[PDB]
């Protein structure tokens, strides 16, 4: 029997604050024990402000961006060149994974932008649709190391709130390192999008594997 | 299908400051039984691409087949073929990581890695890794098989990050990967002595070298 | 006597109910240097980030192991009290063959079930020796040997750079390469480099943290 | 199958179903042993070797009562049985058994209750119970630390109502044991 | 075999000739599809003039070749030098008795002044078999029908020779599991002597 | 000539085939209280569901040496292993200390174990029944 | 009566350890002392208590012998030692804690159910899940603590815990100093 | 491959000379230890000068072949005399295609006056391969090295007759599927030649 | 064992008039390859008995030791051992299926199967066959494998019954047995050309026949 | 799930347990066992979840169909086989589903009362009495049973039936839903 899926590891997290979007990941492409690629990101900048990323087997987070950005182009042909909102491209999302309900994409997907008054949002989906509003969300093989070092050095009841995008930066580029220290996959980049009112705006950092 | 019957083991890839250079054996072994000698599996497509395929020598042949009917079709009926209208190593990249993909979504897919190089129409150096499952990445360096076990750190030492392209020259991107073909000669079981090596360069064009053998073997150590 | 199969049913009841690295070895024209990385991991997470994998057999003889880390510290230290009392009754330098032969046998007796590959390196009156050792009983003879889950990397980088005449200090920045490289190139490798050491005639040098 | 224990705070409660043995029908106690004249035990699983135990468990005691002319403590009892039935099956498949010890400690002058389960894992409870897939219920809400042995018997009789509310006819009825300071007594009425 | 245990994936070839006897073989060990070692002995020396070399699982013929050699010990203690039929029969009995827990394959080839060199073959289960020459291992099964046009008896030295580079490098070439150096011991009445042969020069044949 | 252990196994099984452990009221039914096995191990339990090398290791060394005894017997004659034999019985015979369960020094120098450890010797290895001195002397003595 | 599992962490401060272990309320505690050394075992509770029985045999017999208390590191050999007897028979997740009496160094050190011993200069987790409380920790440790500051590290990791999965749940802290030590109780 | 079938072992030769091609086979057909038919004609022709030999199942490579034959017939319907190279296309699609459904191997001979003779192999899985000369069949194992020995380009007919001959008595001889007598088919220039050699001709080689 | 690797073909008896005729081809098979060409099934034990063994080689070179210890321990500390003492076909068949019956009760049976012909004391013809299993049984003609299957339709059509075993010269018999090999040789892949012959007769005594091929060969229709 | 039917001499009387559900809580006064194909036809069903129910429900609109086509009532003969080919014919490319089928009728042509049961193959029974569920009561029907007993002494047959199967079943057995259908048609009786 032919096994389709796979797995290349890798490390996403976003996180919402008052007036901006972060959506970070570590861009190291491996399979078993072995690196495939020292740069490969998993992050990408979807059309109108809006940023998406699917980590877990990498062939089904390709398709299923390739396909969201096509109903996109699709999307602004059809209406006008409207812009395309945040939670209609979470549905949209949430349409394209559940098409696929008994040959599921193997993918767990973070998408991050601005709502409709201008806060920051993060939508998380699991891989056959399901979708939730989230403040901050970590996913891959190092969520459990990520975490806890967020919830212990902000508060999301120092209020995340206040917090502005340099010191949410920091806190990622910090949480990312400890992961990197105490994990294997964890490592050789980090490549950061924020999302604000005036566009996406790109950092990377270079991790302790060169 | 179900399993490869006639194989090859590596194909391995660099790139220099200029462009890039590829290089894999010439073997197809039944089994255990090295079998075929003389098998190209360095598909030059265009002027300016390259395409290194390892694994089932039917599914190679028919990605060959595939190629040819894509160059085909390109002059159909573009009459500057051979003018900025030929075909650039990312078309054809694209449309190999689709086939793979939708091969593997049906349930047959085509037992086959495959790395395409060239230069881009503005000099820059293509380079990208696809295989069975669809999955598609690109390194400095890449190769397959027991090549990304053993030829990929020799590689890595000379080219290590993006920086490190611009200092590497030709010959010293020739050099390496010969080193690594003869160690992959060394230690893989399924390997061959004769290898083609395969350079494109945004000022010299396409060179391809045929019938390279392994020298310098070091046997004296036994007694 | 000896190890016990107490509760091996129960174990099995138990099971069915559901109750639930990288060293080299380069030998040159007048010695034989083990070098190894120094991170232990359980699993994907690392529990240690300097930890020392060679171990000492005898004052001249060092190996570095692989497969099951208890079974491989315990045959190790069984093997070194053996050879200590071998020594001592014939008041004679301990030799590898020896060791080799032990290990052999041992290895052997339990027919696999005590999973310990290991690289035996030394220097006895004789000379100096190398020796690959399997679990199942079966032992090989090498110039260079390479052992782990890096150990492609580094039988890439000896085969690129050995040749029959190697000085000291070749050697040595040969083994740390090879180790180098498989820290980089494997996820299994990482951190520090322990190297030791063995000349003819003199003192076993070890040095912990070599190239950090 | 199911057997009950009640440790109130000065005596132990002892429960057990009657006989059933395949589908054989019988009219008939052969589930609890008398250790120590102060210390009883009630076993419960698999049939032909819990027996065997049990009665190997009673000729050890009643040899160390003779030997030493005196009575063995019920926390020593509990350990000398968890120790005897984790020697049983370190050779063999384990096999089900659920064992009760209870007992009246003279020089404290405490009952006391415990529990080994089939691969030797002694427990102190408060209440027990095996053999019910709950009845932890009845045993929780309405249980104190204080209850005299009346009360234990009322509670222990709700229990063996609940269990005939859902049971065929053969569940013939259950056996009431009472150890305390006067010894071991057996409960008819109730 | 056991699952994880080294298999000897050999070539082996024992040719007796006028003057002796020559045993040759290749250098490769394999695990599968990766190189364990380029440059192997595979050549075990018993007694002084008697060699073998050995197929199957590697720990149960280095027991047995080790029991073997203190057997023969033992013997040369007592009534000198034995013969290539005596240890060819201990092969064999250890090789018999324990078939049902030991994977194992000899060839012995040895000399004596009685028998003037000879060659003995136990594949697996334990039956001994006396040639005047015997092929062995992955690579023996491409160059029967060479070896079968291509032998004489009482050959010269160098006609064996030659004889064993020819078949042993075209069972290097058509597999997988033979490695690169040639590996050859004459065993004749002036002594033991060995050869060596590399791939640049048997591959230009 | 054997390498490893061969016929371990049982050809016929009976409820008396211990005689040390025989009940007094009934000779042919063993006795499970002096036994002190915990009272529930059938004899039918130790047939099956065993490790596959406990009998390897159990009889290793024995194995060994009838190997040894054989090539002995092969090469010296019958005298070189009935000697051996005859010495190693005269040791075993004349060592009964009931407070220990180490061997004597003479037996390690005559098994060639003098400066050698195996796991046996670093792990040589309450009851109310059949654990003093006068047990292990009728056992010596077969009273 | 469930009791199999729970976890257990060690680390270490300034001059001091600190080792602590979950408990269930609604007796059965996982942390057992032999004079200045410290043990928490988890696992299947009866090995747990066979652990415990033999250990504290083996003690008994070294203190009559050496006529001294065994320092933690010669405690951790004889662990490794019992847990190897029990090759192809094997109980568990032991972790070692203690000072020496003479350096007075801290020493923690844990063990697979083989005796293989990993020796953490900074903290050991022990128990079934490890993945968050091995997280929590990993955010809340920092080197060279004096013993109030470890104590309240290790009891915020144990309630952050607890937080993120009950009624009936408690924790049993020991801060062991070279002349004193401390035994405290969370119940949440 | 299904069960129940029957499975082609035997011992298939292809070599090219001078001259043009000949084609030579066994006549055995085995059906596990018993010999089904010891008399088979294994040389199926699909055109006037273009023939093969087939490997593998019988009835999915009988299939193939009338399947080509019939291509064959349209094509010199339309064209004329096809060449080799187009009958090995036509067979390399029609087993690369169904090579998930039927197991099929094929070794075409072919002449023509532009080419003068060719040889290809299309092995299981549908790949195709020009060669000088090919071997196939569970007996072909044996006589690899032989064949990589013995042969030259541009030999005479009588040489390549003498070839296949010997090639095939040592296929014969070390393989249990393969047996009776040689079947060879001459494709030069001036037509189609048959030739039969019997076992007491080729066993005395 | 609990496989054989190395096996013979298949071994045909059968009686005539004075005496016992056995024939057994020379071949040893490493599975689908002839490996060896120069195994001899047939074993003359004693003066007038021969036994035929087919299956794992070194099963038969075992039984072939223990026939040698047998031979050597009758005539041992018996300078009379050659006239009144000689074994009889009986006597060996015996001992051989009683080993074959204890090593099959030992869950170790000896992969063989054993056929033993020759002429008794008093003249009379013996032949009988054992198994791996120690089934043992009799016939005025026997056969082992393939040779169970098309020599034995062959040999019966010149002794069907008890009573034509006096009709049946030792010509016809052996012309039989030898058509029986070459049918063999031709429907059996693991058979061998080679074969050696064995008669036993009261009068002569004994004729043992090596070297013996396969001939008058049938394969011109094949040119059609 | 248990469905029991009885014949007397006037009516046929059926009687099916409640309908529960693994883990879930439900009080409802409703008979979803039970459809009434016609006026004079009434059918019980038990088995599989949701396979059972889709076939009873096109039965029954199959049925209602053919009344409305023809202003004609089918006889209980005629609808059972009906029933029994739809069950073949369901099961005809597909795994078979466990269902058992009790129908009831009253025959006005012939003026008598009918009773069938089809089981999960297809295989259509006319029977005089007939139950399904438990694996007891057919004695207890066998010694009590009478071709010329009234609606009355079926009744009590009935109760003695339920309050057998209700001793043996651990007190989890609930009401049991009992109609009768007769010359004047189908109805309920709540005793």
């Amino acid at each position: 029997q032919f096994n389709p899926y796979g797995d290349n590891g890798g490390t996403i997290l976003g996180i919402a604050g008052e007036d901006f979007a972060v959506l970070a990941g570590d861009t190291r492409n491996i399979t078993d024990y072995s690196i495939n690629s020292r740069y490969e990101p998993k992050v990408f900048d979807c059309g109108d402000n809006i940023v998406m990323s699917a980590n877990g087997f990498a062939a089904d987070g390709d398709a299923l961006v390739k396909r969201f950005k096509n109903s996109v182009k699709w999307y602004h042909f059809d209406h006008n060149d409207k812009k395309l909102s945040i939670n209609s491209a979470a549905r949209n999302i949430q349409h394209l994974l559940y098409g696929k309900r008994f040959f599921p994409y193997y993918v767990h997907t973070i998408i991050a932008g601005l709502d409709e008054d201008g806060k920051g949002a993060v939508y998380s989906f699991d891989p056959v649709g399901s979708y939730e509003r989230e403040q901050c969300r970590a996913g891959g093989a190092a969520a459990s190391l990520i975490m806890p070092f967020l919830d212990n050095q902000v508060n999301f009841k120092k209020p995340l709130k206040y917090l502005s995008v340099e010191e949410v930066i920091k806190l990622v580029r910090d949480s990312f390192t400890s992961a990197t220290e105490r994990h294997i996959q964890v490592g050789d980049g980090l490549e950061i999008l924020i999302v604000t009112k005036d566009g996406v705006r790109k950092e990377f950092y270079e991790l302790k594997r060169d | 299908t179900q399993q490869p019957i006639v194989t090859g083991t590596s194909v391995i890839s660099m790139k220099y400051d200029n462009g890039v250079i590829i290089a894999a054996d010439n073997l197809g072994s039944y089994g255990s039984l090295l079998r075929f000698n003389g098998v190209e599996r360095l598909i030059p497509v265009g002027d300016n691409t390259v395409v290194g395929i390892s694994g089932d020598i039917s599914d190679m042949q028919h990605i060959e087949r595939l190629l040819k009917d894509l160059v085909t079709e390109n002059a159909y009926d573009n009459p500057l073929a051979d003018a900025e209208e030929a075909l650039e190593p990312s078309y054809i990249f694209e449309y190999l990581a689709t086939v793979m993909y939708q091969r593997r979504s049906k349930m047959n897919p085509l037992w086959n890695a495959i790395i395409v190089a060239g230069v881009q129409s503005n000099g820059d150096q293509f380079l990208r890794y696809v295989n069975l499952l669809g999955v598609t990445y690109s390194s400095p360096t890449l190769a397959t098989g027991f090549g990304a076990h053993m030829a990929n750190p020799l590689l890595r030492k000379v080219v290590d990050r993006e920086s490190d392209i611009p200092k590497t020259t030709v010959q010293v991107a020739e050099e390496a990967i010969v080193n690594a073909m003869r160690v992959l000669y060394y230690r893989d079981a399924r390997s061959s002595r004769n290898f083609s090596l395969a350079i494109i360069d945004k000022n010299t064009g396409l060179t391809f070298k045929k019938n390279l053998q392994v020298e310098n073997m070091k046997w004296d150590f036994a007694k | 006597a000896g190890l016990s199969f107490d509760n091996y049913q129960r174990n099995n009841f138990l099971a069915e109910n559901s109750h639930t690295t990288t060293i080299v070895g380069v030998k040159f024209n007048n010695g034989v240097v083990i070098a190894a990385d120094t991170r232990s991991t359980q699993g994907p997470i690392v529990a240690d980030k300097n930890c020392a994998k060679l171990h000492r057999i005898s004052p001249k003889i060092w190996c570095a192991g692989a497969g099951t880390a208890a079974d491989t510290e315990a045959v190790t230290q069984l093997i070194g009290s053996n050879i200590e009392l071998h020594s001592l009754y014939t008041s004679r330098e301990p030799r590898v063959v020896s060791a080799l032969q032990m290990l052999k046998q041992h290895l052997f007796k339990y027919q696999g079930h005590i999973g310990a590959y290991l690289i035996v390196a030394g220097v006895d009156p004789t000379g100096s020796h190398l020796f690959s050792i399997h679990a199942h009983g079966s032992t090989d003879v090498g110039y260079y040997l390479s052992l782990g889950s890096g150990s492609l990397a580094a039988m890439a980088v000896l085969e690129s750079h050995w040749k029959q005449d190697l000085t000291k200090e070749e050697a040595i920045k040969l083994a740390s390469d090879a180790i180098q490289a498989g820290i980089w190139n494997d996820l299994g490798s990482g951190s520090n480099v322990d190297v030791c050491v063995m000349e003819i005639g003199k003192d076993a040098e070890y040095l912990r943290n070599y190239t950090p | 199958d199911i057997i009950l224990g009640i440790r109130v705070q000065d005596s132990v409660i002892l429960a057990s179903s009657k006989a059933v043995t395949r589908g054989i029908s019988v009219l008939k106690d052969d589930k609890t042993r008398q250790l120590s004249p102060h210390t009883l035990m009630s076993f419960a699983g698999e049939a032909g070797d819990t027996v065997q135990f049990a009665e190997y468990i009673q000729a050890n005691i009643q040899l160390y009562s003779i030997r030493e002319d005196y009575e063995l403590s019920p926390q020593a009892v509990s350990s000398f049985v968890r120790q005897e039935l984790a020697k049983s099956i370190r050779s063999r498949r384990p096999y089900q058994v659920n064992v009760l010890i209870g007992g009246y400690d003279k020089k404290k002058n405490k009952p006391e209750l415990y529990q080994i389960d089939y691969l030797g894992t002694k427990v102190e409870l408060p209440y027990g119970a095996h053999g019910y897939s709950y009845t932890f219920f009845l045993l929780d809400h309405h249980y104190r630390p204080d209850m005299t042995t009346e009360e234990g018997l009322d509670l222990l009789k709700l229990c063996v109502q609940e269990l005939e509310k859902r049971m065929p006819m053969d569940f013939k009825g259950v056996i009431v044991k009472i150890v305390d300071k006067d010894g071991i007594r057996q409960v008819d009425d109730f | 075999l056991k699952k994880g245990e080294v298999s000897l994936g050999t070539s082996i070839m024992a040719v007796t000739f006028k003057d002796g006897v020559i045993l040759g073989a290749d250098s490769r060990t394999t695990t599968g599809a990766y190189i364990a070692n380029r440059v192997t002995d595979k050549l075990t020396r018993v007694h002084d003039k008697i060699w073998c070399c050995r197929s199957g699982s590697a720990a149960d013929t280095q027991a047995i070749a080790d029991i073997v050699q203190y057997h023969l010990e033992l013997y040369t203690s007592q009534y000198g030098t034995p013969s290539t039929e005596t240890a060819a029969s201990v092969f064999k009995e250890l090789c018999y008795e324990n078939k049902d827990n030991l994977t194992a394959g000899i060839i012995v080839a040895g000399y004596d002044d009685k028998n003037k060199g000879e060659v003995y073959t136990i594949p697996l289960g334990g039956s001994v078999h006396k040639l005047p020459y015997a092929i062995a291992g992955s690579g023996s099964t491409f160059i029967y029908g060479y070896c079968d046009k291509n032998f004489r008896e009482n050959m010269s030295k160098e006609e064996t020779v030659d004889f064993i580079k020819h078949s042993l490098s075209q069972a290097i070439k058509w597999d997988g599991s033979s490695g690169g150096v040639i590996r050859m011991v004459v065993l004749t009445a002036a002594g033991v002597e060995r050869l060596i042969f590399y791939p640049d020069e048997y591959e230009q044949l | 000539m054997n390498i490893v252990p061969q016929d371990t196994f049982k050809s016929q099984v009976s409820t008396d085939q211990d005689k040390s452990v025989l009940s007094s009221a009934v000779p042919s039914l063993p006795d499970t209280l002096r036994q002190q096995e915990g009272g529930a191990v059938p004899l039918s339990t130790q047939l099956n569901d065993r490790h596959p090398l406990e009998s390897t290791l159990k009889n290793w060394e024995t194995t060994q040496r009838q190997r040894q005894m054989e090539q002995y017997r092969q090469i010296f004659g019958i005298a070189e292993p009935m000697k051996r034999t005859m010495e190693m019985e005269i040791v075993n015979r004349t060592d009964f200390n009931p407070l220990s369960t180490n061997g004597s020094i003479h037996r390690d120098i005559l098994l060639n174990k003098e400066c050698s450890i195996d796991w046996e010797d670093v792990y040589p290895g309450s009851t109310m029944v059949g654990d003093d001195v006068h047990s292990k002397i009728e056992k010596q003595l077969g009273i | 009566s469930s009791i199999n599992g729970g976890i257990v962490v060690a680390m270490t401060g300034k001059d001091c350890v600190a080792i602590a272990c979950d408990l269930r309320l609604g007796k059965f505690e996982k942390i057992f002392h032999y004079g200045h050394v410290f043990l928490g075992i988890t696992g299947l509770a009866t090995d747990v208590t066979t652990l415990n029985e033999m250990f504290r045999y083996k003690t008994n017999l070294y203190k009559l012998k050496e006529e001294r208390a065994i320092e933690p590191e010669t405690f951790t050999q004889l662990v490794s030692s019992s847990l190897y007897e029990r090759r192809f028979g094997p109980y568990v997740g032991p972790v070692v804690a203690g000072i020496n009496s003479k350096s007075g160094k801290p020493f923690i050190a844990g063990f697979d159910l083989i005796g293989c011993i990993d020796e953490a200069k900074d903290f050991i987790v022990s128990g079934t899940a490890s993945d968050q409380l091995f997280g929590m920790c990993e955010s809340l440790y920092e080197p060279n603590l004096e013993p109030e500051d470890l104590f309240e590290t290790i009891s915020q990791a144990l309630l952050n815990a607890a937080d993120r999965d009950l009624s009936g749940w408690g924790a049993v802290v020991y801060i062991i100093k070279k002349d004193e030590v401390v035994k405290r109780y969370l119940k949440m």
